[PDB]
């Protein structure tokens, strides 16, 4: 399994720990704060709850499943 | 004397987040 880096500056890719595997993203805008969308702090996690965060830590039980860019032409 | 916060990350490249 892989999971995107902490996002220090260059959004790259890194392995997850022996416990953690799923990719998380922490955001306090969830919309469009202009310039750089939302804060979005990447990182690997082990749990994935869900109950209307309003601003909390989301995730996906997979590899690099937090790709914040995902910008591809067609 | 720039105090400077504990600036976090943004989408990719918002510089030091605060300002």
């Amino acid at each position: 399994i892989v999971c995107h880096t902490t996002a220090t500056s260059p959004i790259s890719a890194v392995t997850c720990p022996p416990g953690e595997n799923l990719c998380y993203r922490k955001m306090w805008c969830d919309a469009f704060c202009s310039s750089r969308g939302k804060v979005v702090e990447l990182g690997c996690a082990a749990t994935c709850p869900s109950k209307k965060p309003y601003e909390e830590v989301t995730c996906c039980s997979t590899d690099k499943c937090n790709p914040h860019p995902k910008q591809r032409p067609g | 004397i720039p105090g400077k916060r504990t600036e976090s990350f943004y989408e990719c490249c918002k510089e030091p987040y605060p300002d």
